């Protein structure tokens, strides 16, 4: 049981736990069962549109990302934050996506 | 070696039109900010690659 | 992406206007050796040389942020061109 | 082994002797540039 | 050329300092040890056990009290506590509270040269005849400690929490390309840290140079026993525990130092006596 | 509860292979110290390679050579794995001269021996020679690191002179192992053991004093946190044009130049001197 994403992380970075493990995580207030990764995810978004509330809004946490919900989610970030946040969070997906991709195995 | 820097100047801000064919809808063309590089080939980025 | 384009797409009806004010504008800054600009020594666009610093030679970057900031006024028929010539090249000659 | 790290990738990879050949098209031979230069006698176009 | 190090930080609790131009593959080189070392190797404090009076174990839930024990630990789990004595390696926080009180890292028992870096964090809210009577164990330590690892007790019903003793929140960092005008593929090196406040980024990241430095110095240099004789039991755990385990030493013991010994005395004498007439 | 300085072992075989064991490590650090050395090992090791090569009677690389035969283009590539030593430091070139001829398989130790140069792979075959065929050359082998190709450094000792390919790093292979160990009270403690392959010329342990010491180098460089040429002086023509050609460019050289040096100059006289006294009032 986490008291913030940093912890988490912290410990997925020992190897106490992995990245696609289910976990409790407290995030926002609130008290999350999920998985390390997808709340690496959610920080992703939050640091790339610079808007945590928003971010945390417009992603859907209790689903693995794929082709559908990340276009939704592109979609989204245009109608709310505009041209510029959207393709700074494109790119943020982007690197991510691949680095996490090489050492997927 | 000045030349090199003197065109790093002349392109400043500008940007340059790629274009694929075949052409089929406007974003067949594209502008994009030239970064100089070395070699003989032209750098994409992946996520014009669909439109493309 | 551009900096601030949403809101410069805010500033006008039609993108296409907003192409043609920044183009003008930046014809102006040109013609005039930009020492008609409405920007502060310290809003000055810079470029980063093996010297250092300089002015940005790019004149659609100066009249994109010179748009952000407000201070310039653009429409349709609010001034005769030759006034408007006129009048520019007296207050900054060639 | 990841060589910029030295950690090892996640899971297991497959590794082994591959034949791979060159073909003919090389960007040498492919690039080209044209500032100004000939244009053609009836249309006054560049040439191609 | 001797690369350029530029330092840009905002507080204590975050800085970035960036290192170029660097030789090609250099700036993961760098970039990855130091990574690994700040997480890790950098010296903190954590709350690794917790005492509540009326609690049996984490996942009770207090009377009189809105959080549970579970979130009372995640709180106390932020708590960042700073040593002023180097060689002060543990210390007991004691806590006793009631009423209607919004309980705050302040109302903590002082301690001498124990400074609480965040005295505004929130622990638990306590309501009318509401009674909070806790004690928490800060330790000093290094990296993470899950608490099902330590497994420390000071006393019984108290919990083990797990123990984040890493000052440093978070590292990252980014290798990008440059050009020293000729040569484009040169590296520049941006290093992000997040701490908590107790130790500065600056400060850690000195800490994890010197460490790594200190690990590459490590390269530098490549008459026979009584217990058998037979006699009698208290002949052999007495002379064995009285120092002596041979025949040698039993003939070392003269008048007054036979006789001397706690369990010899008459009858031992005699058996003794018999041992020297078997042998001679 | 601090750990100590870890043992140290060394197992060498020759000058080619080296095993170095660092025991007992904290969790993690196995792979925190051998993999950047690993990367410094294979980038950063200095060492010595074929940088030009000259055969008599022969233009260039796709020529090709009566009496021989290897190509050109075959025998470059043959002097490419070709292995030498440098005895002394402050060596960083050396041109090593070849004649042989009639029908013999030409080797390494062929190559005319010169001092403070010893060929550790003097079996390497480079051509095959028939009756009648002659093969006379001089290769100009440098000291350098990395890999610098043909056409960066572009050496010529003489003008039919070929550039050729430099591969500098000595170092041939580098892994390293992380396995378990305990002391005593500790467990899931590290031990590092460093294998290291090398072609001779460099000792696995020098490589590896190398690496670390770089490894270093750049480790200091984490403590810092963040002379005008006379020519743009503006001094007199006759200034810049006689003290420039005077072997001098700057101020800090003017200042070098003495009384009996300045107006020993055949240009100098007292209408410089004034000049020069200007400058020097200028900027003090």
């Amino acid at each position: 049981v986490f008291a913030n994403p940093d912890e988490a992380l912290l410990a997925v970075a020992h190897g106490i736990v992995d990245l696609q493990d289910v976990v409790t995580v407290r995030y926002m207030g609130k008290r999350l069962e999920t998985s390390p990764g997808r709340i690496l995810f959610a920080r992703i978004v939050a640091e790339a549109v610079e808007d945590e509330k928003v971010a945390w809004e417009l992603i859907q946490l209790d689903v693995p990302q794929e082709k559908n919900s990340l276009k939704d989610l592109v979609y989204q970030a245009f109608l709310r934050l505009g041209m510029e946040k959207t393709a700074r969070l494109l790119d943020a997906l982007k690197y991510y996506g691949f680095t996490f991709s090489t050492t997927s195995g | 070696d000045e030349v090199w820097d003197a065109l790093e100047e002349v392109i400043h801000g500008k940007v340059v039109l790629l274009n694929r064919a075949p052409t089929l809808h406007r974003l067949g063309i594209q502008a994009f900010q030239p970064v100089l590089v070395e070699g003989q080939s032209i750098q994409l980025h992946p996520l014009v690659c669909e439109a493309f | 992406a551009e900096p601030g384009i949403d809101k410069l797409f805010g500033m006008v009806d039609s993108k296409y206007r907003l192409t043609v004010v920044v183009a003008k504008r930046a014809q102006q800054l040109l013609r005039h050796g930009f020492k008609n600009t409405v920007l502060e020594p310290e809003e000055r666009p810079k470029m980063q040389t093996l010297e250092g610093l300089f002015d940005d030679p790019n004149a659609v970057t100066w009249a994109m942020k010179e748009l952000l900031t407000g201070r310039l006024v653009f429409g349709e028929n609010l001034v005769p061109e030759d006034r408007l010539q006129k009048e520019m090249e007296r207050l900054y000659p060639v | 082994y990841d060589g910029r790290t030295g950690e090892p990738i996640e899971g297991p990879i497959v590794v082994g002797q591959m034949f791979i050949m060159k073909l003919y098209h090389m960007v040498e031979d492919k690039m080209h540039a044209r500032s100004t230069g000939p244009y053609s006698l009836i249309t006054q176009q560049p040439l191609g | 050329k001797a690369p350029v190090f530029t330092v840009r930080t905002q507080g204590r609790e975050y800085g970035e300092f960036v290192l170029e131009p660097l030789e090609r593959g250099f700036g993961v080189t760098l970039g990855n040890p130091l990574r690994r070392i700040l997480l890790s190797s950098i010296p903190g404090t954590a709350v690794t056990s917790v005492y509540i009076e009326d609690v049996l174990h984490e996942f009770s839930t207090i009377p009189g009290v809105k959080e549970d024990v579970v979130e009372i630990i995640l709180n106390l789990k932020e708590l960042v506590v700073r040593f002023l004595n180097p060689s002060l390696q543990t210390v007991t926080l004691l806590l006793k509270a009631e009423g209607p009180k919004e309980v705050k890292a302040r109302d903590f028992l002082p301690v001498a040269d124990v400074e609480i870096m965040n005295p505004d964090l929130h622990i638990a809210t306590l309501e009318e005849g509401g009674r909070l009577n806790m004690e928490v164990r800060v330790d000093r330590g290094v990296g993470y400690v899950p608490a099902e690892k330590h497994g420390i007790k000071d006393r019984i019903n108290a919990i083990p929490v797990d123990a984040v003793f890493s000052p440093v929140r978070r590292v990252a960092f980014q290798v990008e390309d440059t050009r020293l005008g000729q040569r484009t593929d040169l590296d520049k090196l941006t290093l992000r840290i997040w701490t908590d406040g107790s130790v500065t980024p600056l400060e850690a990241l000195n800490q994890a140079v010197e460490i790594l430095r200190e690990h590459l110095t490590y390269f530098s240099n490549p008459d026979l026993p009584l217990e058998e004789l037979g006699l009698s039991t208290r002949v052999l755990h007495s002379l064995k525990e009285e120092g002596i385990e041979s025949v040698r030493a039993l003939l070392a013991l003269n008048l007054k130092d036979l006789k001397n010994i706690p369990g010899i005395g008459e009858r031992s004498l005699e058996e003794i006596k018999e041992a020297l007439e078997k042998k001679g």
